[PDB]
């Protein structure tokens, strides 16, 4: 996969950004939040991968992200805990 | 409960009865005469 | 396999609250997370504060003062009583 | 009001006056000159 | 007359007891000390006359609020306060000097409101009316009165007659602040701070027994704009519908949310086994 | 300008079904894993946790940015508002 | 009343409770009367958020609740937002704020 | 006793912490935002004194109670 | 000579970065720390190595948060920081809701 | 009361011969070395917990080494941990 | 000495009855105390390097806390690992 980041279209970003409550937004926010973004996932899925790989395991699961959230205080209700 | 509700009502009934009536006064205390500068008071 | 989750109390504690109301399933998945959240937070502190006092067992007062600690002020009010109300009935019976 | 610079070797004063449009804090009922569309007033003079 | 009383604002940067003198048109303040700190005040200037006595307080209290401003020393004041601290078996001794007190202060302000030949009327605070609030710096027991909003223990004093307000705003409901507007417009409006919340409904009712209109927002507005807007033509804002923010209508076609359609399909275990006899050794 | 945008806002508001498309997100997840560790397996589960997480961050980052923006006199949000949050929430 | 429950007037396990507390690492030994306060807290705090989710499920005219009402019961909760202000709620939305 | 943080002090700490200019009212919100600091870490002290039945607040009990929080400080025996 | 308002005040950060010596009178802080310590439970002890971690939280916290409002006061374009920015920057921070 | 000043000052002269440390320094080390350990044991009996296992490996505190440390001071410190692993166990 | 085998100056037999006595796990295998022993001496020597350097850079011959508060909050990996920590008597870096 090459460079996916702009999946995260600009009526998306418009969005999360409706939803919170912003009424005007600068053209220089969209990459900045991607790139924001990025480097969150990058540190979620780095434990979750950590986890997975600890376990033996080749599949990444629920209770692996749901620990690396847990680890960052980002404690997810709805999917196990 | 009812009985303080209904007080309560009529608290709300004064509080429209007043925002009503200072309309009627204001309306009444200000005349588009006097906004164009009421009684001369032309910048003297 | 037999899987454990707090659903059917959950249920239970419902119906005393709101009988003529339901849950969906997600809303209980979010319940058992809180439970097991509060419970692994409750337990935790309580086994440091038995370490920070040089003890082997788990006693009601660590779990009182645990509860003092995590808990905002009525809510901690409420909790203790409640939890020394069932204590001391339980006690009693 | 005024301001005042330093220039070399001459001290510059410049005084501004009141006008419509550049108008002070004061309220609409007491100007400072008389109400007059075809008048023409000195806004600022520099004197060094 | 009346000895050794305290006036507020002090006529010298020093602090010295007095006595106030009733003359035929009006009250005298005479310092000891010095002839020239004299303050004259007329009984046709006197806009509000309060006696506060000394029952939770440490002094005793003779207020006159002014309709126009007076020059006592080098500041302007509309309010001229006279007072006397009690702060000194010896309990009962402290009360009987503070009912001492009040008697006597109580006395001298009937016979200033007799001698104005029923120009000036006394009045006393409600102080079971009355509710904690900061109008300016420090948090203050604002009193109720027959006629006005009162605090007269800290300096600067708060003395709002309740006939000259148009209309209270209830700020931050959702601690709230009370905000008064005057019937002129000129006159800036008059802030009181973080009420407890307790006391919401009890302002509300007391608002309603005084005939004053009052809303309700939770954001603190901008009062300064929003008066300038309203001095600069006063005729337009009342055409369009004045206070109380009606708006234009429905502003946004109403969207709604609740549709009464139950969604997330779940099966109802209500009594459901999946745990039978949980497993409890009763070890301990 | 400013009216369907605020309509926007309470519509979104109302609701709580995802913003970002979820066939995109799973792509972009899966190359950022591919660093990691390479042909790696994810549960569906995993991914709509990752997405649930992912946009409550960014809202709660946007309700940051508007209050900068807002304190800024302002009312378009620009990345250094962006910057200011994330340097006060302590983030790297 | 055979069940420890029973005993203690509650509806949650007071068995399971006990044996997660042994067979969980936590320390030496285990009172009695530990499970018995934990239930109880448990119970208490349960029938707390479910008030306020029937509360809110009833103002919007709906007979089950849903993730949005457990979101809304927690975050118009002074007490329990700040108890639950490092948590995401899945399918949870957000409160109107304008 | 909240006065005895005088003006200098808090004046001391934005100029430690790099502030310049200080308007009037920063003194009586940092004196508010100290009271509600010290009132949370107090209490989660004296919560630990009274669990360990004592009548003295040691500073284990402070550490603690700032490790609680997130505080964690060094040197003081933890 | 006359100095322009400012030049002492980076003459005093300088000085304050430098040291670390504790910038509150001890006790002051010993009777504020007894006075609200009182209000939970009477005839209450500290031992003096509690009030001085106390005293270092306290002044660690208030230097951070002062920070933070430095960081608001400058993105707001001013040099005067102001109780608007402190409110920001702790609601920023996760303290007030 | 047991500590780890000596090993401390040990470690010191070992890096830095002409250095010395004052006390409240060395306070604060021994702080700091319990509170890591704190930090270590917990991730390590987490990780058990979830993977259930009684038994507290090298294993363990490898992954927990990787999951708290960053990058390059996760990867020397395994490379530590390792190297001493397979001297001791070389050994007997 | 189980630190000798390992080459090591840091205890292995306190560690290993830190973690018995700690409730940490039913049973401890013997290769993780060494680890966690190594990986601390690790950083222990990364810390004084840094606060040894900072030290001399002030020409002082002993460690005070302000060092270790500057040798701290001066490296990247260290300052984001110790991101939570307050330092007694360390005070703040020059910054303005």
């Amino acid at each position: 996969l090459r460079d996916n980041i702009q999946g995260i279209t600009k009526p998306a970003i418009r969005r999360l950004a409706r939803r919170g409550g912003v009424k005007r937004i600068s053209g220089l926010i969209y990459e900045e939040t991607r790139g924001v973004l990025k480097v969150f996932l990058e540190n979620v899925i780095r434990d979750a991968v950590t986890y997975t790989e600890h376990a033996k395991r080749k599949t990444v699961t629920a209770m692996d992200v749901v620990y690396a959230l847990k680890r960052q205080g980002r404690t997810l209700y709805g999917f196990g805990g | 409960t009812n009985t303080e509700e209904e007080k309560e009502r009529l608290r709300k009934e004064i509080q429209k009865q007043l925002h009503e009536k200072i309309q009627k006064e204001g309306l009444a205390r200000f005349n588009k005469s006097d906004a164009q500068d009421g009684n001369e008071n032309h910048a003297v | 396999s037999r899987k454990e989750s707090y659903s059917i109390y959950v249920y239970k504690v419902l119906k005393q609250v709101h009988p003529d109301t339901g849950i969906s399933s997600k809303a209980m998945g979010i319940m058992n997370s809180f439970v097991n959240d509060i419970f692994e937070r409750i337990a935790g502190e309580a086994s440091r504060l038995a370490h920070y006092n040089k003890r082997s067992t788990i006693t009601s007062r660590e779990i009182q003062t645990a509860v003092r600690l995590l808990l905002p002020g009525e809510l901690a009010k409420h909790a203790v009583s409640e939890g020394t109300k069932a204590v001391t009935k339980y006690t009693s019976a | 009001n005024g301001s005042k610079n330093e220039e070399g070797d001459y001290m510059y004063i410049r005084l501004n006056f009141n006008s419509p449009g550049m108008g002070s804090s004061v309220k609409k009922t007491e100007l400072p000159y008389e109400d007059g569309d075809d008048k023409e007033f000195v806004r600022s003079l520099t004197f060094r | 007359k009346l000895e050794n009383v305290f006036v507020r604002p002090a006529p010298d940067s020093k602090r010295v007891t007095g006595t106030l003198f009733i003359h035929q048109n009006g009250i005298r303040y005479q310092s000891p000390v010095r002839s020239d700190h004299r303050v004259d005040i007329l009984f046709s200037n006197i806009k509000h006359l309060f006696f506060q006595p000394c029952k939770e307080e440490l002094m005793v209290i003779i207020h006159c609020h002014l309709k126009t401003p007076l020059m006592i020393g080098k500041k302007k004041t509309f309010d001229v306060q006279f007072y006397r601290e009690v702060s000194d078996e010896q309990e009962q001794e402290e009360r009987r000097r503070k009912a001492l007190l009040d008697k006597e202060f109580r006395r001298f302000a009937e016979e200033i409101s007799e001698a104005s030949n029923g120009l000036l009327d006394l009045e006393t605070p409600f102080r079971e009316l009355g509710f904690t609030g900061v109008p300016f710096r420090s948090s203050v027991l604002c009193l109720p009165t027959r006629d006005c909003l009162i605090q007269l223990i800290d300096t600067p004093f708060l003395v709002v007659t309740l006939e000259e307000i148009e209309v209270a705003h209830l700020e931050r409901v959702q601690n709230f602040d009370l905000v008064f507007v005057f019937k002129d417009f000129s006159k800036p409006v008059v802030h009181i701070n973080t009420i407890p919340i307790e006391m919401l409904e009890f302002v509300k009712q007391w608002l309603t027994d005084v005939d004053i209109p009052y809303s309700e927002g939770a954001v603190n507005l901008n009062w300064g704009t929003i008066m300038k807007t309203i001095q600069a033509d006063p005729y337009e804002f009342f055409e369009n519908g004045g206070w109380s923010f009606l708006g234009g209508g429905e502003s946004d076609d109403e969207e709604s949310e609740e549709e009464e359609s139950e969604f997330q399909v779940s099966d109802e275990d209500p009594e459901d086994e999946d745990v039978s006899e949980e497993y409890s050794a009763a070890e301990d | 300008p400013g009216t369907v945008a605020l309509r926007e806002i309470r519509r979104y508001q109302k609701s709580t079904e995802l913003l970002i498309r979820k066939l995109p997100f799973q792509r972009l997840v899966r190359e950022i894993a591919q660093d990691f560790k390479t042909d790696l397996r994810f549960q569906s589960a995993a991914i709509g946790a990752l997405q649930e997480a992912s946009e409550a961050y960014l809202v709660g980052l946007f309700e940051d940015t508007n209050l900068c923006a807002i304190h800024a006199k302002r009312v378009t949000i620009m990345p250094k508002d962006i910057q200011l949050a994330r340097r006060i929430r302590g983030e790297r | 009343a055979k069940t420890r429950s029973s005993r203690a007037g509650l509806q949650f396990p007071v068995g399971r409770v006990h044996r997660l507390l042994r067979k969980g690492n936590y320390s030496e030994r285990v009172g009695a009367g530990a499970p018995v306060y934990l239930a109880a807290v448990l119970e208490y705090l349960t029938a707390e958020i479910l008030e306020l989710a029937g509360n809110a499920a009833r103002d919007n005219k709906k007979t089950r609740i849903i993730p949005r009402h457990l979101q809304l019961a927690i975050r118009n909760d002074e007490e329990l937002n700040k108890l639950l202000g490092r948590v995401t709620i899945a399918q949870g939305g957000v409160l109107p704020n304008i």
